[PDB]
């Protein structure tokens, strides 16, 4: 059960939910335009020391 | 010699103990006691691995002994105890006997058409599927722009939220329907006593969890906690900066 | 005692009578076909049964290795093989009455004399 | 220690009824011990695990789900029950995903192909033919045990298990060595797993001569499986009863609870 | 602009559906593909109820040649398969509801459904079994004084680019006038 | 093998012909066979609309004789991420498809089907004898509704509710009488006539 749950199931309990943005273009109308500020963050590969 | 399978915290040898439950997502059927309005159940526990917990519960009731002979069925988030020819032409079965072909399979037997032309009879009220959807189970949250209980909320709930198997995309109905006439047929032979009361006690109805499944919930639950202060402090950051 | 359907549209029909020729008229509710009955009967109770101890009955049960085997014979092919099995229903009072099935003949027959 | 690794316990409440599960029952066999439970208030409650009891630990089922689509199923998007009276539906972990017209050669194609290798052997499939259904379960949480595998057919006549004196010599031969393994004899399918679920679609054989061909004390054919020992339905202390036929039971509860508490040595350093 | 009704001349046509095991629809789905090429050949019998796919050698043999016909739905009612090209460019009734209506033609009805199964004796065959399982004060004041002029209540926020200027002093003459 | 049969191995499309194609699959579900080319009162328009109140939806006809006749943002949110390609779907099937005829005599809604729109692919013969192989990409399949005069929903209530311990049996002929909710080509033949 260990092994198992070290090997898989963490990289796929990241992928799951790693998404995360904020991209503010305006939020208001103008402001001119403004530019679509995406303010991204995900995690990608994970490491185990 | 030391082969074992524990931890270390704070000097201390330290061992976690196999949990069990009955097993998901699997169809067990109950005969509850006689001074009930209710004699036969059944249940559907659900997780799919497993975020927000993914209880959602399910259950089909039966009502009588005699003259009561109907069957009404309950959903989240609808607090009313729903008939079930609603919850077909709901899902986009309208011809009668279609429905009945969803529900048996062998049309010479006859008991279960019995058993069956009252719930007909109290579903030859509504004949269309979002009429059907159009009742309410208002459970929270508020109404949007609606006009008594839009009926694409009543369409996002059987997609997104009832049987967390199959599917909970868009698009699988026709399995839903199957699923539920293969649920009620089990049903109708406990109540018809062809077949048996099930068992709660059997050992392969069970199932034993270990770490792997343990620290998947505490760290699915953290790691939530976890994004949810992410999310903190980026509306915060009204001011610089980017750290 | 069948749930007949309009045959052009496939919804449950309902009893209901002439007000003048005196004859039951199975009327669709859905549309306006009619039909007229074969029999005055229309609901039935049935308070009482015993049924239920025989179906269920595959054509290759004897493919199953679990059931058991025997030496009595099939009146019909009289091969001395066989596969027995008891009732298929499970009452609180049904029967030790046995049910023997065969692969030859491939039929099913009793060991009741009454 | 060895006995406190293996460990189970479930919640009930405060009181509780005694048909409820308190009390054993049948379908414990060959996986959990029928006498190392502890004494007081708990009995019943903590249980623990076989000899050879392995747990189940998942394994994604799509593959097997395509597999099933290209050997020829009708999925169930035009299934009508006329014209299909009588086919067998197909359930994986629960789940409705196919109707099937032959269900014998799947179900030994399946099976030839666990035994091959090209599944993994924890998955599980029963052939409740009486009900005409089908079943595949591969969740982690199940458990299951070693058995030694019958082909009824045989040249030289009767009914056999398939291993033999050779496969055992090279057996020995490896452990004297100081390149067979278990799974090495795993992979050419000469023992199979079969889980808590399977059980009756197979008939047991207690003792691998017990009616295989055709004072001291007292002991059909249509044989699928037999044990590896029957000594192996215990547990961890239950193994130190020298003669446990040779009592009554509840001297084997207090022997069990009663080990826990030996002194002795615990390791070596 | 044309029409906005349908086709009906191309519907009097008889369709065969066929299903198709993964890897080979992933071939039989490539766009680089689908030109006009014939890459397979086929051998029905007289009275049918036996058809063979003879695939031709562009599949250089990673996947077999010899495959079967399994006429699944022989005769088949009331499936129709169209096409869709978009427009060339009490008793309220709502003409227009962002319905999008396309130059759309019914072209053709499914007549036998059939599925490409492959022949398992084929060498290729079940190889692929096993791929499967391991997959400035003042002026300012004029200024200011065409601004209520310009418009009644001027912002204060907007006062400051009209003036950027001291704000003090823009604070003390704002204040000798109006709000 | 001996040329007793229509041998064409195949052509195929255009591949600048195959953009802006979307080749769905059509169903109606009853036993009987059904032409459109043969039963329904064309024109036909194919729309993609709404649902609600479509009984109180006016008709094709009942349009054409009443065309004749009248001549602070908190500046904090978040989008929980979604399948772009998903979200389009759902947005396309946010409205399904409806085709009828003029008249509105017969009228038939349709619905979604996820199954098995992937594995298919077309063999159509031409004229010449060529089987183009178009890819399909999605299956929709059709109902009949409003051909036989539904009912309302909140007399449906009041029915649903338990004012009668029994329902009548003949009431909804009972309500064809009182003339309540006709039909839709009951309704366009009166509109027709008025
Ligand atoms: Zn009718
Ligand atoms: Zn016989």
């Amino acid at each position: 059960s260990f092994n198992q749950f070290v090997d898989y199931t963490l990289q796929d309990i990241i992928c799951e939910d790693s998404t995360l943005i904020l991209e503010q273009l305006a939020q208001h109308t103008t402001e001119s335009d403004n530019i679509s500020r995406k303010y991204e963050i995900s995690f990608g590969k994970i490491y185990v020391t | 010699f030391d082969m074992g399978g524990y931890f270390i915290i704070n000097g201390s040898e330290k061992v976690l103990i196999a949990q069990e439950r009955s097993a998901g997502n699997i169809v067990q059927v109950f005969k509850k006691a006689a001074p009930s309005p209710i004699s036969h159940v059944a249940e559907i526990r659900s997780a799919l691995e497993k975020g927000s917990r993914f209880i959602s519960t399910l259950q089909v009731k039966l009502y009588g002994r005699s003259s009561a002979r109907t069957i009404k069925a309950t959903l989240p988030y609808i607090k009313q105890d729903i008939p079930i020819v609603i919850i077909f032409r709901a899902l986009g079965i309208i011809p009668d006997g279609e429905i009945l072909e969803h529900i048996c399979y062998d049309v010479n037997d006859w008991q279960m058409l019995e058993m069956l032309k009252p719930c007909v009879e109290d579903g030859f009220v509504i004949q269309d599927r979002e009429t059907a959807l159009d009742f309410i189970g208002r459970r929270g949250t508020a109404l949007g722009i609606k006009k008594e209980k839009r009926i694409q909320y009543a369409k996002d709930i059987l997609q997104k939220e009832f049987l967390p198997h199959i599917t909970q995309l868009e698009g699988f109905e026709s399995r839903k329907a199957f699923f539920l006439g293969y649920m009620i047929n089990r049903l109708l032979l406990c109540a018809l006593d062809r077949k048996d009361q099930d068992d709660r006690d059997h050992f392969g109805k069970k199932r034993l969890d270990l770490a792997g499944p343990l620290l998947a919930q505490l760290f699915k639950t953290l790691f939530k906690k976890l994004t949810k202060d992410i999310f903190r402090y980026m509306q915060r950051t009204v001011e610089e900066a980017h750290d | 005692t069948t749930f007949r359907f309009c045959r052009d549209c496939n919804n449950m029909l309902y009893p209901r009578e002439d007000k003048e020729n005196n004859r039951l008229l199975f009327e669709c509710r859905t549309c306006s076909y009619v039909e007229e009955a074969g029999s005055p009967l229309v609901y039935r109770h049935e308070l009482i049964t015993n049924i239920g101890e025989t179906a269920g009955v595959v054509q290759d049960i004897g493919s199953d290795p679990t059931l058991p085997r025997s030496d009595r014979e099939c009146p019909k092919c009289h091969s001395r093989e066989n596969v027995f099995f008891q009732s298929q229903q499970r009452r609180k009072d049904t029967s030790m009455v046995l049910f023997f099935v065969c692969l030859s003949c491939s039929h099913i027959f009793t060991s009741d004399q009454k | 220690t060895l006995s406190h690794l293996r460990r189970t316990n479930t919640p009930i409440g405060r009181d509780g009824k005694l048909a409820k599960p308190r009390q054993l029952h049948n379908t414990h066999w060959g996986l959990v011990c029928p006498a190392e439970t502890p004494e007081g208030q708990a009995c019943g409650l903590v249980k623990n695990l076989s000899l050879m009891s392995c747990i189940s630990v998942g394994t994604d089922p799509m593959p097997i789900i395509t597999f099933l689509s290209e050997w020829g199923m009708e999925p169930l998007e035009d299934y009508v029950p006329h014209q299909s009276p009588d086919a067998t539906r197909v359930f994986v972990n629960g789940v409705w995903h196919g109707v099937h017209r032959n269900p014998a050669r799947l179900m030994e194609t399946l099976r030839t192909l666990r035994r091959k290798g090209d599944i993994n052997p924890e998955v599980s499939m029963i052939r409740d033919i009486r009900e005409k259904e089908l079943k595949i379960f591969t969740d982690a949480g199940r458990v299951y045990r070693p058995l030694f595998i019958v082909e009824d057919d045989e040249s030289l006549g009767h009914k056999e298990l398939k291993v033999r004196k050779g496969h055992i010599a090279k057996l020995m031969a490896t452990e004297y060595q100081d390149e067979y393994t278990w799974s090495s004899l795993l992979n050419e399918g000469l023992v199979e797993y079969i889980d808590a679920e399977e059980e009756e679609s197979i008939l047991i054989a207690m003792q691998p001569e017990d009616l295989e061909p055709a004072a001291k004390r007292i002991r059909a054919t249509t044989f699928t499986h037999c044990e590896i020992h029957p000594s192996m339905i215990l547990g961890v202390a239950a193994s130190i009863i020298p003669f446990p036929d040779h009592n009554q039971s509840p001297r084997n509860t207090y022997q069990s609870a009663m080990g826990k508490q030996a002194m002795g040595v615990f390791l070596t350093n | 602009e044309e029409s906005l009704d349908l086709d009906l001349e191309r519907s009097n046509r008889q369709v065969w559906l066929v299903r198709l095991p993964m890897f080979l629809a992933e071939k039989w789905r490539d766009r680089n593909n689908l030109h006009g090429q014939e890459l397979g050949k086929i051998r029905i019998n007289k009275d049918g109820s036996k058809i063979t796919l003879l695939l031709n050698e562009n599949d250089n043999d990673s996947i077999p040649h010899e495959y079967d016909l399994e006429l699944t739905k022989k005769v088949v009612e009331n499936e129709y398969v169209f096409t869709e090209q978009n427009l060339k460019k009490r008793d309220r009734y709502i003409p227009y509801v962002k319905t999008i209506p396309k130059k759309t033609a019914i072209v053709g009805t499914v007549c036998h459904e059939c599925q490409v199964m492959p022949s398992m004796n084929d060498p290729n065959y079940h190889k692929i079994v096993e791929q499967r399982r391991n997959i400035p004060k003042k002026e300012i004041l004029d200024y200011l004084f065409k601004l209520f002029d310009e418009y009644d209540y001027w912002s204060l926020k907007g006062l400051k680019e009209r003036t950027r200027q001291p704000e003090a002093h823009l604070k003390e003459c704002l204040d000798k006038v109006a709000t | 093998d001996p040329n007793e049969y229509n041998e064409f191995p195949l052509r195929a499309i255009p591949k600048e012909d195959l953009e802006n194609m979307r080749t769905h699959l059509l169903k109606f579900q009853s036993k009987k066979k059904i032409n459109p080319v043969t039963d329904f009162h064309l024109p036909v328009r194919l729309h993609r609309k709404d649902t609600r109140n479509l009984q109180f939806q006016l008709t094709r006809a009942e349009i054409v004789q009443r065309q004749k006749e009248i001549s602070l943002r908190r500046k904090t949110r978040q989008l929980k991420v979604l399948d772009e390609n998903a979200k389009k779907l759902r947005f396309e099937e946010f409205y399904p498809w409806v085709m009828e005829d003029f008249d509105g005599y017969n009228t038939w809604v349709g619905s979604y089907e996820a199954g098995n729109s992937d594995s298919y692919v077309l063999l159509s013969v031409e004229d010449d004898g060529s089987f183009t192989m178009i890819p399909a990409d999605k299956v929709y399949k059709f109902t009949a509704r409003n051909k036989y005069a539904t009912l309302t929903i909140d007399e449906a209530e009041k029915r649903m509710d338990k004012k009668s311990g029994e329902v009548p049996r003949w009431l909804m002929k009972h309500l064809d009488n009182i003339g309540t909710t006709t039909t839709r080509y009951d309704r366009t033949r009166r509109k027709l006539k008025a």
